[PDB]
């Protein structure tokens, strides 16, 4: 009825909100084996801090009465035990609903999310990230890239528990993998990656294949999804930044970042193990059905943009980067092509060389 | 077609990349599959690069698996005559107690085949002799 909404209309802390979600998430999970947009949505709007009425003053603002709410959803999420009800909540919570605090409650979502991973929620941390493999890779990736931003720029430590919880969480392990590639696009500046976050990225690349092979052995895969429901592997990120490492230098006075080429080879190494574990998950075993791994005919684009990103001085200045980038596409092209996960024949990626500098790398991928 | 030319390609490339990181010569020489069982020596070479207890046991694995599979190389036979000199003495050399384990951890049978080959080599008769006692000893049913 109207007259509990009214009842939980007021105060920006109040735990009639909780009340109410859990009364939500019981009748949910009590009509979920016999199995509504408007209360979810409400709801949202509640706790994002707009008003029931759609063009109403916000509801009652933020200042610590938005923090105990926030604590005290935590408090709730943690000790919910309920992974379907946690991600019914969570997939409500940080979709777009059109309503005018939408990408202020995606973000309060993102940042419920990241106390969470503070407080080490594990079955809320594994309910946001099959969240995230229930939205968008544009809004999730973009939250993605907030959170870290919001984290590893500040002091050390925050690295460390990214770290830790992806020693601990395998399958948000490789969402963030997938949406720190998603976001360091090598379309600009801010595509670089940071050094907190490569640095990272980098320490955790010890079981950056078992985390792979965790998260492809998680669920099977449907067909294509809307423009991505969070892929596993994110190798062609991975390949383009080991790449990209001049391209810090070309995007930038010139010489701002030119000391990352070392570490990014390094994290580009371990896509070997990730290369040998997906052969063995694959053509060794049964699952060497649809296109071998994740493609999705991207190879093809990555060679574009290769192409395209390159032509910042690529003759002379760039000339051995370049080079030793041609030999990491062919090495990535020979991985993909021996563990299968490219199951397109030749000229793909041949005829595409064309349009880029020639090496001997070029002559090595062709032969 | 051009396969000796790319071994040598590959070889200087991993010159090159002793002074950079070790990861980056390791996934360089991993993505080759163009001529590698014929390249293992250079897999064995850059395998002995590193120096580490799970590079040594990798080491051991993979090279042992890769001799078994093409016994014709003489680089096979003078690790194996260094594993069992190593079992016999000069124990103060860490790889050399990595060779040992790596000996040990294969299985009897081809432990004993590797000790009849290497007394089979072994012309001399003190040495022979001496491989014969070291393999009856750690393999009391040879």
């Amino acid at each position: 009825m109207s007259d509990i909404r009214h009842s939980l209309l007021r105060r920006d802390a109040l735990s009639a909100a909780k009340e109410v979600l859990y009364h939500l998430d019981i009748y949910f999970s009590s009509q979920l084996q016999s199995a509504d947009k408007g209360p979810v949505e409400l709801l949202e709007e509640f706790v994002f801090q707009v008003p029931k009425e759609r063009s109403a003053q916000p509801k009652r603002l933020n200042s610590l009465q938005e923090l105990q709410l926030l604590e005290i959803m935590c408090n709730y999420f943690q000790e919910q035990t309920k992974d379907s009800v946690r991600q019914i909540i969570f997939s409500s919570l940080f979709s777009p609903q059109g309503n005018k605090a939408d990408d202020s409650r995606m973000s309060l979502l993102g940042k419920l999310v990241s106390m969470a991973v503070a407080v080490c929620r594990i079955p809320v941390l594994e309910c946001a990230a099959s969240w995230l493999q229930r939205t968008p890779v544009v809004y999730c990736v973009r939250l993605a890239k907030a959170l870290v931003d919001d984290y590893c720029c500040l002091v050390p430590g925050s690295i460390q528990t990214l770290k830790q919880i992806f020693s601990a969480s395998p399958r948000f392990c490789c969402q963030f993998i997938t949406s720190v590639t998603a976001l360091y696009d090598l379309s600009s500046d801010d595509l670089i990656p940071p050094m907190d976050l490569l640095e990272m990225i980098v320490t955790w690349i010890f079981e950056d294949p078992r985390l792979i092979l965790i998260t492809f052995l998680n669920t099977p895969i449907a067909a294509n999804l809307p423009i991505g429901f969070l892929e596993l592997t994110p190798l062609v990120g991975l390949i383009r930044w080991c790449v990209k490492a001049p391209l810090a230098y070309k995007r930038k006075g010139v010489g701002m970042d030119r000391d990352s080429h070392l570490l990014y080879s390094k994290l580009h190494l371990s896509v070997l193990q990730v290369l040998m574990t997906l052969q063995l998950h694959l053509t060794e075993k049964n699952l060497y059905g649809r296109l071998g791994l994740i493609l999705f005919d991207h190879m093809v684009p990555l060679v574009e943009e290769i192409n395209r990103l390159a032509d910042e001085l690529n003759p002379l200045n760039a000339s051995q980067e370049i080079e030793l980038s041609l030999d990491r596409l062919a090495q990535a092209l020979q991985v993909a092509m021996a563990s299968g996960a490219l199951l397109c024949t030749r000229d793909d990626l041949r005829t595409l060389c064309s349009r880029l500098p020639h090496n001997n790398l070029l002559q090595l991928v062709i032969s | 077609m051009s396969a000796q030319g790319d071994c040598e390609f590959l070889v200087q490339r991993a010159r090159e990349l002793v002074p950079q990181d070790l990861w980056a010569a390791k996934a360089w020489l991993i993505t080759a599959r163009s001529l590698y069982p014929a390249d293992f020596n250079i897999q064995y070479e850059m395998y002995t690069i590193e120096r580490n207890a799970e590079r040594t046991a990798t080491a051991g694995r993979l090279l042992y698996d890769m001799f078994v599979n093409f016994p014709d190389q003489p680089v096979v036979w003078r690790e194996i005559s260094i594993i069992t000199s190593a079992l016999r003495n000069d124990s103060q050399d860490k790889q050399t107690q990595f060779l040992r384990s790596l000996f040990e951890t294969l299985p009897g049978r081809v432990q004993c085949e590797m000790l009849l080959k290497v007394t089979e080599q072994c012309f001399n008769t003190l040495e022979r002799s001496e491989m014969l006692l070291l393999l009856l000893r750690r393999f009391p049913e040879t």
